[PDB]
């Protein structure tokens, strides 16, 4: 709670496995961009409902690009390279879907006006 | 009849 | 502060996907017969602090039984899991209880009714009743739609620590820290896959 | 040999390590395990070893070579380890460590010896009861784990038996323990009398539970031993559990001797006054112990309400006119009142049973009522806090006694929920859920008071509902507030067709509330729309007095500003509910046009698309020009699915234009499967167009389903949708066939299809084949088109059969592949359509008499029948169809032993000329269960044969033959003269 919220949305979120070449559920719940009160970086945290288990914990970097699905208007894809929600930061592929196409297109401007504030 | 109640739910509101 | 938790029922119940929804997320749509045993150490965070359950997924298919009740030595929770679109799975659940409480004879238990995400439901609801006489918790549960897919453990918590106002809590997040081209391969590669249940609400 | 100290590593590893140790060395221990001959080993770890995990593992090795190898042994191997258990559970009775530190290794040897006497027990062991009781005096340790031995056989007798033995094997050993009770139970009741030891006593009491199960009556009421349960054994908290769940069982014994009377009368009153001196009075809180959980007091207060209720539903008459027992039925009742409270779903539904079968009781039998009036004044109060939203089932049973106690008491339940109300105003309740859970229960006892009162109830309780919204601030508790009124009013419905000025105001304001933005409050205004029109659709139709329209076409006519911030799907639920009200006007012109002004908005829509779009058309690749059609098919099927057969004029208006886009839309699908692979299927542009061709589907499923004139559906509905849908389902790659095109054409053929001979072989040659290649592979892909193909092949079968006939040879013998394919599915649905299309065509066949096609058939398929339902009935994968596949094989077996087979089965070349059908099956029979069984018996599978066909035409005893073959299959050297058991 040394931070504040910039945006917050319903969401489902997936990493590809790739040594097999299917998507696998990571988290469902709601997905908040915080922003550090001390050091201004903005970040991804995401908690599982109920249990509350942290399925997603990465800086929003200017580096990464959101690419959609073939199968989904509602849905962006990034690779991820440090997220330390399990412990040890290791790379991800990730996917992300909301529940409508105007929430995708919400996220994606967000996710971009914080990737510039990431970089001050 | 009771239109004493229908003019009161007619003013039923939810916003102010 | 660790307990053994045994998980049986019937084979295709949904035991093993269970589990597997609480350690990755993950919801496995393939049916892959656990064959004897699987541990699998599961931890949760309450206001008590952490507790750990030392999973024994079992086998419900007969030729997979492996030891069978000799899994059940030194537990000291259970579940018990049927299929809520399967009557045969709840007839069995009197023979899944029998043999466990004569290894482990005053231990909490759950009675879970899987699968009641499915439409055509074969079990009703005031058909079960078995959890009555034997003391039994019951939920009804789904690990597709995660629907009271935290309750089981939460009572077996609430049971094994002893105090009845346990609650579930927010782990703390870490702050984040801050030659590759194979990442941009595998990444094209999972835009080409599409993403499963594309037509689910969320 | 073994190397025992390893192997008490091995199991060490395993129960106490972790990681891959662990898992290696779980692989090895089963690999330990089910080695066929390592219950030889089972002598040397039982003796040397000092790891009781490792006597474990080795006793189970024991038990499954006891149960299902047992009589294969040679004799004096038999009684090599009989001796041994016999011997091993003695030797742990007198090391007073051993039997208080390991008990699950005592259970567990228990258990083994159980496994024995049912395989020796009492022929070749008529010494053990009266042995086992001469032990008891010996050492109270033998007297304790006798009972657990005693405990464990009357388990496996009477209580599991039924699965695991055979019909003729459980009566024997139920009849041997019944002629040898009298024993057991003079030493019990000595045990209960004389103490004193605790853990001996609750082993015994244990063991008395198992006992009740079946026992006769008279060792329980013409002995002390109930005044024992209901006053020695309820004070000490050791004994209270189990002792409860013995008085439970008493009271469902198998009565008319006024002496039976008292006795249950007795026990009642010693347990209850037990209970308030030693437990807790009847006043105590019983909500806050249940929550505090110390102890056992969850499970105990469990018990009491199972107790309470069981002997209150059955003997609850013989307290009821003594007045010397007043007290203690009302005191009974209020424990149950104190249980109910309790904040625990599961035992709220047990107790809220009971109060059911009471209330009834109340509102039936004469001069009961008024002997409850304060505990059902309290019932009152419970159930209307703890109302819960319309588990779907708890509500029903919570409105059924409700509505049963208002009957009871009018006056009380009014103003129960008016105090209660008031409440809610002044604040001191307040809550969003207390508010909620009260208006559920005012609306919940709807349409039970009398019309004028019921008119004065609603009033009141509208009037003061309306006050709470104007004095409360803020959105969240306002729209709490007005989504409970309106909840009320829709709850109602007798009052408002009374009262026309008050309805029209209400639905004015759902109106007003459908423009709100707020979160639930447009699908609140909408639901609760629906749910007034159909119970007030009359009202809508006629012109109300004093108005100049029916105000269905003030409706109508400004839809489009009432629905303009709606979504789609509430759009949809509006033009639904218009459709009701259309069809109370029964003047045929008159619905027509009102139908007509109804469609207006989508028809113009439907026509501009249609036309700038067949005049391009490209236009279906726009996202959003393919979600304006899906929406315009939509809101026709939400009309279409409540008018039924009254829809049909608008359904001509667009039927054939309709079917053109369905053919458009199948090309672009097509298309872009060429342009981009398998994986457009998943796009969403592709996603959107095969939601039109779903959508067309079931609109014209949705009607058929319910038309009247049927020779119109023939006429000019089936040729232009069978020409549209099987073509191009035929010729699309696997991936891109749509699976709805299987369930309209079942559609089409349950309601016509008795009409269309030729329309249903134009089915079958289109989809039999081709989808049948879809899921011959395996028992997983295309789950849906799996489903559907068994439904249409159903009903198929049932409706024009002769569409088989004209199949060709090589068809013919697919059509019976895919019937048995279906038999090996475990999915549910697919497994019992298989079964009945098996069943469904053999009387299909038998029907036809004695003709080339019915005598070819038996030559050809008969026996592949035979052994296909005998494939699924004995390979234990299968057993959630264990009855459908023995009625079908009864159907099978009789049709020989009554000679409605005229041709020979077999080949005249294979066996002397003149022997009947009867005696070639029973070889067939033979020769396929030796080949498939080669472990039984030539005498076993010739008597189970023996006693299968003469039992060919009584479905239960049947079943029971069959379940006996699956007990002795499981086993080696099971006796054949068991299927002499009836
Ligand atoms: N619709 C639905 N399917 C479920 C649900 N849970 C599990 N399944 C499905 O049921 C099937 C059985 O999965 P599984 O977890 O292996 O069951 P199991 O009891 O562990 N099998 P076994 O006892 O032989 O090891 C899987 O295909 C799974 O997708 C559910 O909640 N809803
Ligand atoms: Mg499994």
């Amino acid at each position: 709670e040394d931070e504040e919220v910039l945006y917050k949305v319903r969401a489902k979120l997936f990493r590809f496995d790739a040594d097999a070449k299917e998507w696998k559920e990571r988290g469902t719940g709601d997905c908040k961009f915080l922003k550090n009160k001390k050091t201004n970086k903005v970040r991804i945290l995401m908690r599982r409902d109920k249990t509350l288990k942290i399925c997603a914990n990465h800086i929003i970097a200017p580096e990464y690009t959101l690419k959609p699905n073939v199968g989904s208007d509602r849905s962006w894809v990034y690779a991820c390279t440090a997220d330390i929600a399990e412990g040890e930061a290791e790379a991800f592929t990730f996917a992300i879907r909301f529940g409508s196409k105007e929430n995708a297109d919400k996220f994606k401007e967000e996710f971009e006006k914080a990737q510039e504030i990431n970089k001050k | 009849n009771l239109n004493e109640l229908a003019l009161k739910l007619a003013g039923l509101d939810i916003d102010e | 502060v660790q307990f053994k938790l045994v998980l049986v029922g019937d084979g295709g119940t949904g035991k093993t996907t269970f589990v597997k929804r609480h350690l990755t997320g993950e919801f496995e749509k393939k049916y892959v017969a656990t064959l004897g045993v699987e541990v699998h150490p599961l931890v949760f965070h309450t206001n008590r602090g952490p507790i750990k359950f030392n999973v024994w997924d079992t086998a419900g298919q007969e030729k997979f039984g492996g030891l069978r009740d000799g899994y059940y030595i030194q537990a000291q929770c259970a579940i018990i899991m049927f299929d809520v679109t399967s009557r045969v799975t709840y007839k069995n659940v009197p023979n899944w209880h029998r043999d466990l409480v004569r290894v482990c004879e005053n231990i909490p238990i759950v009675l879970c009714g899987n699968k009641v995400d499915i439409k055509d439901r074969k079990v009703k609801a005031k058909s079960i009743v078995f959890h009555r006489k034997k003391n039994l918790q019951y939920y009804d549960i789904s690990a597709k739609s995660n629907y009271n897919f935290e309750k089981p453990f939460l009572w077996l918590a609430r049971k094994l620590i002893g105090d009845p106002n346990l609650e579930f809590v927010a782990m703390p997040a870490l702050a984040p820290p801050e030659l590759a081209a194979q990442y941009e391969h595998d990444l094209e590669v999972a835009q080409t896959t599409a993403l499963p249940d594309e037509d689910d609400d969320l | 040999d073994l190397d025992i100290a390893l192997l008490d590593q091995v199991v060490s590893t395993f129960y106490q390590g972790s990681g891959v140790q662990q898992k290696q060395a779980q692989e090895i221990l089963t690999k330990f395990q089910d080695n066929p001959d390592a219950w030889q080993k089972a002598d040397q770890i039982l003796q040397f070893s000092t790891n009781p995990q490792s006597k474990f593992i080795a006793l189970s090795i024991l038990d499954k070579l006891i149960t299902r190898k047992w009589k294969l042994l040679p004799n004096d191997h038999r009684i090599g380890i009989r001796n041994f258990v016999v011997g091993m559970i003695i030797s742990m009775c007198q090391d007073d460590e051993v039997f208080k530190t390991q008990k699950n290794l005592i259970n567990k040897s228990d258990l083994t010896l159980v496994q024995i006497l049912k395989q020796e027990w009492p022929q070749n062991w008529p010494e053990f009861i009266p042995e086992l009781i001469g032990s008891s005096s010996s050492s109270v340790n033998v007297c304790e784990n006798n009972m657990i031995v005693l405990k464990l056989l009357s388990e496996e007798v009477f209580d599991f038996s039924a699965e695991q033995m055979t019909q003729a094997k459980a009566l024997h050993l139920k009849n041997s323990m019944s002629k040898e009770f009298e024993q057991i139970f003079k030493l019990c009741f000595q045990v209960l009398e004389q103490g004193s030891s605790s853990s001996l006593i609750v082993a015994t009491l244990e063991s008395l539970l198992r006992y009740l199960h079946w026992i006769p009556y008279r060792y329980i009421y013409e002995t002390n031993i109930l005044e024992l349960l209901s006053t020695k054994f309820m004070t000490s908290p050791d004994t209270r559990a189990i002792t409860l769940k013995c008085l439970t069982e008493v009271s469902n014994l198998k009565q008319d001797n006024d002496l039976i009377k008292r006795q249950t009368v007795l026990f009642f009153q010693n347990t209850l006054q037990q209970i308030a001196t030693s437990v807790m009075p009847v006043t105590a809180d019983l909500k806050a112990t249940y929550a505090n959980a110390n102890g056992n007091d969850q499970s105990f207060l469990q018990d009491l309400a199972m107790f309470l209720t069981t002997y209150l539903a059955r003997n609850r008459a013989l307290l009821e006119s003594d007045e010397s027992l007043r007290e203690l039925l009302l005191n009974a009742h209020q424990y149950l009142i104190q249980l109910s409270k309790i904040e625990e779903r599961e035992l709220f539904k047990t107790t809220l049973d009971y109060w059911h079968n009471l209330v009834a009781d109340l509102f039936y039998e004469p001069l009961k009522k008024h002997i409850y009036e304060e505990i059902c004044s309290q019932l009152r109060l419970v159930i209307i806090e703890n109302m819960v939203r319309p588990t779907i089932q708890l509500y029903k049973s919570e409105r059924e006694v409700l509505v049963y106690l208002t009957h009871l008491n009018v006056i009380d339940t009014e103003e129960i929920m008016i105090s209660k109300l008031a409440r809610q105003i002044d604040g001191s309740e307040w809550s969003w859920h207390n508010i909620n859970t009260l208006s559920w229960a005012i609306g919940s006892i709807s349409g039970t008071m009398s019309e004028d009162t019921e008119k004065r109830f609603v009033v009141t309780v509208i009037k003061d509902l309306l006050g709470l919204c104007e004095q409360k601030r803020g959105k969240d508790n306002k729209a709490v507030v007005a989504s409970d009124i309106m909840y009320v009013v829709g709850q109602y419905p007798r009052f408002l067709k009374a009262h026309w000025n008050f309805l029209r105001t209400v639905i004015l304001k759902l109106f007003e509330f459908m423009h709100e933005t707020h979160e639930g409050v447009q699908d609140m205004a909408c639901d609760t729309f629906i749910k007034i029109v159909q119970k007030c659709k009359y009202h809508f139709v006629i012109q109300q007095p004093r108005e100049s329209e029916p105000f269905i076409q003030t409706i109508i006519r400004d839809i489009q500003k009432t629905t303009a911030d709606l979504q789609p799907q509430q759009v949809h639920t509006f033009y639904k509910a218009c459709g009701i009200i259309i069809s109370e006007e029964r003047s045929v012109a008159e619905r027509n046009r009102l139908l007509s002004d109804l469609m207006q908005l989508p028809n113009m829509a439907w026509d501009t698309i249609v036309e700038q779009s067949t005049a391009n058309p490209t236009l279906l690749l726009d996202s959003e020009t393919v979600k304006i059609i899906a929406n315009i098919i939509k809101t026709n099927v939400a009309v279409c699915t409540s008018m039924g057969a009254d829809f049909y004029p608008q359904l001509g208006h667009i039927y054939y234009n309709m079917l053109q886009l369905y053919r458009a839309v199948s090309s672009m699908i097509s298309a872009q499967v060429a342009a981009e692979g398998l994986i457009a299927t998943k796009t969403p542009k592709v996603r959107g167009l095969r939601t039109i061709k779903k959508e067309i589907l079931k609109l014209v499923e949705t009607y058929i389903s319910k038309a009247r004139n049927l020779d119109d559906v023939v006429k000019v509905l089936v040729e232009p949708l069978l020409n549209a849908v099987l073509e191009d389902y035929m010729n699309n790659v696997p991936d891109a066939r749509d699976a709805e095109v299987l369930n309209c054409m079942t559609t089409v053929v349950e309601k016509v299809g008795h009409m269309i001979p030729q329309g249903v072989i134009l089915i079958l040659q289109s989809v039999f084949e081709c989808t049948l290649d879809m899921i011959n592979k395996d028992f997983t892909e295309y789950p849906e088109h799996r489903v559907e193909f068994y439904k249409l092949l159903k009903v198929i079968n049932e409706k024009s059969f002769a569409a088989f006939l004209e199949l060709p040879p090589a068809a013919f013998k697919l059509f019976v592949d895919a019937i048995c394919w279906a038999f090996k599915h475990n999915n549910r649905d697919v497994e019992v359509n298989g079964l009945q299309i098996a069943l469904d065509l053999v009387k299909n066949i038998e029907r036809m008499g004695n003709v080339p096609f019915a005598n070819e058939f038996h030559k050809n398929y008969f026996f592949i029948f035979v052994s296909e339902t005998f494939f699924v009935l004995t390979d234990s994968d299968h057993k959630s169809g264990f009855s459908k596949q023995a009625l079908l094989l009864m159907k099978l077996i009789s049709l020989v032993y009554d000679n409605k087979i005229s041709v020979p089965l077999y080949q005249e070349a294979e066996v002397p000329q003149g022997t009947s059908n009867q005696v070639y099956l029973s070889q067939y029979l033979a020769n396929m269960l030796s080949n498939a069984f080669p472990h039984l018996t030539s005498e076993q599978i010739a008597s189970f044969l023996s006693a299968l066909t003469k039992q060919c035409k009584d479905l239960v005893v049947f079943k029971g033959t069959l379940r006996d073959f699956l007990v002795q299959i499981k086993e080696v050297g099971g006796d054949p003269t068991d299927y002499l058991f009836a």
